[PDB]
């Protein structure tokens, strides 16, 4: 179990990179999306893999805007735009 | 094989092996972009298996090895770049021959990865070193060497 | 990995050895490949004698001095010790 | 020794392995580039994706791993 | 184990057999008739090349055996301008 949890956390790490790559691909195909519209689209495009928790996608969303790959729009938190 | 034995050349002396090696070979804007991407290791390997002149040079003097080292994407398609440098050297291309500007493909490598691959695949020989020393010192080699070696000094 | 170009009149032997070693095994191997009695080996570096127990790294050549591309000459005059009569290589012709 | 069998983890001889921006390898495409490139090296032996380097220099003129001014090759 | 290489001008050069088999012509000379299986001399008589080019090709043999496959630290071969254009034909003859 000392090394089993490493493979239980490596899948969690690769979950984050696959979630971040999913948001970039999904949003830039539309150039703008709502918060709830993006969250449902991220899940629907990752059904042949892990079931992504809602808290992890929004954690990957806030990392992505800090990385200047996407940007939250000036309307509210329910509007995301590419950059 | 039948087409290679005609040795077709473009305007700038490019043989059929050079274009399959060169990254500047144009691709049609239609669906050929999705498949025909140059350089391609499969095309070069098939041409070398069919008997392409691997030591043939263009009008500028660049051989097939001189153009693959000038590739500006060494890591993006490194699987292609590695599989084509090995094929050219294994076919019998000189790793030390020079163009009309007297530039070794090591010198024209302009890339650490391509230089590393070539130096790994270089087979050192005394004839190449002696010819390079002769060409560097500008020694009068006309009518002092065998005629089969005058060309050897010519590209080394 | 020291490399030595042992000379004796016209005969020349190219030998590989180590930096920190004695000349005992060097004398033994040149005895084996020369088929001569093992009491006539008198190695000379720049026309001077050297100790038979001192390491050859301190004898006057090392890795930075003796290289496979340009080995250091070692005279091996044999006792009949004979005078050093290392025949020089033929000079290249005068290039134009 | 009598008999010995081992395992070798063979990898390409490139000194740089992964782009430390998208946490991806350099052989494949970047996260910006996957949705549908070239590799940019640095003076401090830092090599990343071209799009990742462009975004990083758009953010600041600091190398992603150390406080060094980013330069091209 | 050790082969002997004799130049036209009387000079004798002795190098390891594995070091001298890197050239195709010397390999052909050692093979065929007249192997002279004493396992120590295997002497080949080069009636054309002078002594200095034979010394340089023996140095090249040792240099290539040492650096047949190594890291990027491959030192350049110190070819004098006077020995060139006579070592080139020597390497052509030896198929080095
Ligand atoms: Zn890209
Ligand atoms: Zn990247
Ligand atoms: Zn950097």
């Amino acid at each position: 179990p000392q090394e089993m949890e490493q493979t239980r956390s490596a899948v969690d790490e690769d979950r984050k990179m696959y979630l971040q790559a999913a948001i970039v691909r999904i949003m830039k195909a539309r150039k703008v999306l709502r918060h709830n519209a993006l969250i449902q689209e991220v899940i629907s495009q990752s059904r042949a893999r892990f079931n992504p928790s809602i808290s992890m996608i929004k954690k990957c969303i806030e990392v992505l805007i800090d990385k200047q790959y996407i940007e939250r729009s000036q309307a509210s938190a329910d509007e995301y735009s590419y950059v | 094989y039948n087409l290679i034995h005609l040795d077709p050349r473009t305007r700038e002396g490019f043989t059929l092996l050079h274009l399959a090696v060169n990254s500047n070979t144009p691709v049609d804007d239609f669906h050929t972009n999705d498949v025909c991407s140059f350089p391609n290791a499969l095309v070069t390997k098939l041409l070398l298996d069919c008997g392409a002149e691997v030591n043939a040079v263009d009008n500028e003097g660049n051989s097939a090895l001189h153009i693959i080292v000038q590739y500006n994407r060494p890591i993006s398609d490194f699987l292609t770049l590695h599989s084509i440098i090995i094929s050219l050297v294994e076919a019998g291309a000189h790793t030390d021959m020079t163009n009309k500007q007297n530039k070794t493909p090591l010198d024209k490598s302009t890339t650490g990865v391509s230089e590393i691959l070539l130096k790994t695949q270089m087979k050192m020989s005394l004839k190449c070193l002696a010819a390079r020393a002769v060409r560097a010192n500008d020694i009068n080699y006309q009518d002092q060497i065998p005629r089969t070696l005058e060309e050897f000094v010519g590209f080394h | 990995d020291v490399f030595l170009m042992i000379r004796r009149h016209k005969t020349t032997i190219f030998t590989d050895a180590k930096e920190s070693s004695t000349v005992f095994e060097l004398k033994r191997i040149v005895e084996g490949i020369l088929k001569r009695p093992p009491d006539e080996q008198r190695l000379y570096k720049d026309d001077q004698l050297l100790d038979d127990g001192k390491t050859l790294g301190e004898c006057g050549f090392t890795s930075q001095t003796a290289r496979p591309q340009a080995p250091a000459t070692v005279g091996l005059a044999f006792r009949a010790f004979e005078a050093l009569c290392i025949e020089p290589f033929s000079s290249p012709p005068e290039l134009p | 020794v009598k008999k010995w069998n081992a395992v070798a983890l063979w990898a390409w001889d490139i000194v740089v392995d992964n782009c430390a921006i998208c946490r991806n390898h350099i052989m494949d495409l970047c996260i910006e580039c996957q949705a549908n490139c070239t590799v940019a090296w640095g003076v401090c032996n830092h090599a990343f994706h071209f799009h990742c380097i462009s975004r990083w220099l758009k953010t600041r003129q600091v190398c992603p791993l150390d406080n060094r001014e980013w330069e091209f090759q | 184990m050790y082969v002997k290489l004799i130049s036209s001008d009387g000079h004798e050069f002795i190098v390891k057999r594995e070091h001298a088999l890197t050239s195709g012509t010397i390999k052909a000379m050692l093979s065929g008739p007249g192997q002279f299986a004493e396992n120590e001399t295997n002497e080949v008589n080069f009636r054309e090349i002078p002594s200095h080019v034979l010394s340089k090709v023996c140095m090249y043999f040792t240099y290539k055996v040492r650096y047949t496959n190594s890291s990027t630290e491959i030192p350049e071969f110190p070819i004098a301008p006077e020995i060139a254009l006579e070592l080139l034909m020597a390497a052509n003859f030896l198929d080095c």
